[PDB]
């Protein structure tokens, strides 16, 4: 218990796992500001000001953006979910054996 | 109207802009709009309106546009690259000839 | 080109090349995984041989 509290970075591993996938989410609503080539971010202001014919091209610029942005999270997070199921049959090992 | 090296500036503000009345002026030869809609013109509301006037030869009315150069773009009435408005402009040789 | 058009040619290389960056990131953190289990597996035969 004594080795446990004095040092805050001992269960710095299970931290790790928390932090990453909390920044990763953060990322996603920080990318929502990105324009792409678009004149606005914000889907409202394009509709409410272009007609049909050009509203169109601008909004088509932010859906392909956000699209990507959504798949980056998903290969990413996908890979991540590889490693911590490699440490899981490693534990589910050391359980049985140890 | 001001000669176009001289052009009149009128400022616009604290009103309701109904923008179907200009629409009975002439033929209405050119009217154009840059970063908004024509038609949608009705449904915005505005922080600051200014209008600018000045009289021009119909071959030069292609100059009073965002990136274009020539006589009067460059030397008379320039509008910067990323300007926001509608240019209205019809023939009025029925009252400024001789 | 005018800068209203050339900045979209431009958005265009950049969206382009920054795809490939990305490629290039992804396609690593693959092959890290992969080096990672040989050395994983070499520092357990260490221990054990």
């Amino acid at each position: 218990q004594d080795s446990l509290s004095s040092t805050p970075s001992a269960l710095g591993k299970l931290q790790d796992v928390v932090n990453h996938n909390a920044q990763a989410l953060n990322t996603l609503v920080k990318q929502l500001s990105s324009k792409f080539g678009a004149i606005s971010s914000v889907l409202n202001d394009i509709f409410s000001r272009l007609d049909k014919p050009e509203a169109e091209v601008q909004i088509d610029r932010l859906i392909t953006g956000r699209l990507q942005s959504l798949q980056t999270y998903v290969t990413q997070q996908l890979i991540r979910a590889a490693e911590i199921r490699a440490s899981a049959n490693l534990a589910a090992t050391k359980m049985s054996e140890c | 109207f001001a000669s176009v090296y001289a052009w009149n500036r009128k400022r616009i503000s604290n009103c309701v802009a109904d923008y179907s009345v200009l629409y009975n002026l002439a033929p209405f030869f050119t009217f154009k709009c840059y970063g908004v809609s024509p038609t949608k013109l009705n449904d915005l509301c505005f922080t600051n309106v200014y209008a600018d006037s000045f009289v021009i030869r119909g071959d030069e009315v292609r100059q009073i546009a965002p990136g274009q150069t020539g006589n009067i773009a460059d030397y008379n009435y320039k509008l910067p690259d990323d300007f926001t408005g509608c240019v209205i402009a019809w023939n009025s040789n029925k009252l400024d000839s001789k």
